[PDB]
């Protein structure tokens, strides 16, 4: 999921 | 834990992690088509959508929780973000939501497919903030509510510990403001009973994408509701 | 014009108005089985709120399209927070009537979503976890008929009944900033019966033209202002 | 419609 690749960048 | 700060050190910290104002890729010069919203919306929807995440994890307590339950509070939540901030915005505009400093719309384009109910909501809703004079203070507390909230129920029972403490920031900046103890959590009250109304934009604005059916992430957050 | 009350007035005439808990049919389950007892319950029960509404103070002193429009858009929420009230000392279970007990398990019977299920399972459970109130319970059933539709007297209303609701927490010696984050807690938890119902009403919606059970026609008077 | 009778 992109939304939680962003919350770990 | 982090969820030490006073009242005070809460405000500050949420002021400073609000997220800009983007603006809109708007041609005045074109005209609207029920699409022209739809391709609009979206795509700024989009480009807020990552200021809102690096956003949430500058709210006390959203790093304390695991990766699997920040992606569910954001999950539920994210529409909400949008729409307070659009009502937020669109204050000191009566009549009209501000979604961007070049998108300025009214109830005239704003029945340009499916479902205008939603956008005079917005505007009562936007309306209501200006009837009671919402501050800026007391707008981050409530965005941040909604964060936490939302997702509650859709361990961490902190959620409702740092919910206490966004409460006990709000009264703080109520009683900082002449407001007698009865004005004072009937004011909290009347904040809180609007986030059922935010609640119900966001689930028919939502179950409508659905329909209507863009953005890679957009896809990723309407697969949670439903 | 009854907006004079003091809270134990507002408190004993909303105690007073509550409508009692109907039974079901309940035979001792299908699809079509718990539909069709869950639609006959729901219909039995609208006559009743209907009547409680009227003996809400101030609800009387609406128009009556005004109260059309506040009970077409809370009389789920309404059955909703009622449904979830009468769960509370049933832990994982739903009480939808004395003799229609149902859990999670035949709760999936429904295509609709048992997430719905669990999230009502989840809502009771909150409200057993605080101790919620029976005098805090209706004061809360009438914040929803008068607020969900909103879109003055019914925010003169909804302040009063703020003030009776934290007139019970002060009864006593909780300190104000558990009193206020006690309201808080209980407000919050109406927006997520706000969120059960626009996600139910989406589905009973869905077996309007599903043609799963043959509804009411009271029933499909109010999912005609949800469409 | 009979909501409108059944509130009066
Ligand atoms: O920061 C924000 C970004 C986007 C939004 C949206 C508002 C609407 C909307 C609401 C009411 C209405 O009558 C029309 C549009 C969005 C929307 C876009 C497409 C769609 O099919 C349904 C809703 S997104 C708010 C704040
Ligand atoms: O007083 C009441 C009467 C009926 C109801 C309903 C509950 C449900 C439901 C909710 C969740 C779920 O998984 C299945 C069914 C109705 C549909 S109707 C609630 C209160």
């Amino acid at each position: 999921k992109i939304l939680h690749r962003l919350l770990q960048d | 834990l982090a969820l030490s700060l006073t009242a005070d050190q809460m405000v500050s910290a949420l002021l400073d992690a609000e997220p800009p104002i983007l603006y809109s890729e708007y041609d005045p010069t074109r005209p609207f088509s029920e699409a022209s919203m739809m391709g609009l919306l979206t795509n700024l929807a989009d480009r807020e959508l990552v200021h809102m995440i690096n956003w949430a994890k500058r709210v006390p307590g959203f790093v304390d929780l695991t990766l699997h339950d920040q992606v569910h509070l954001l999950e539920c939540a994210w529409l909400e973000i949008l729409m307070i901030g659009l009502v937020w915005r669109s204050m000191e505009h009566p009549g009209k939501l501000l979604f961007a400093p070049n998108l300025l719309l009214d109830r005239n384009q704003g029945k340009c497919e499916g479902m205008v109910e939603i956008f005079d909501m917005l505007l009562a809703t936007s309306s209501r903030f200006r009837m009671m004079n919402l501050q800026g203070e007391e707008f981050v507390c409530l965005k941040s509510i909604i964060l936490l909230n939302s997702g509650v129920y859709t361990e961490k029972d902190h959620i409702h510990r740092v919910l206490d403490k966004i409460t006990d920031t709000l009264i703080h900046l109520m009683a900082k403001a002449g407001l007698t103890l009865q004005q004072q959590h009937q004011r909290l009250a009347q904040l809180l009973l609007i986030l059922s109304h935010i609640r119900h934009m966001s689930n028919k604005g939502m179950e409508h994408l659905y329909s209507m059916k863009l953005s890679d992430l957009l896809l990723e957050m309407l697969d949670a509701h439903r």
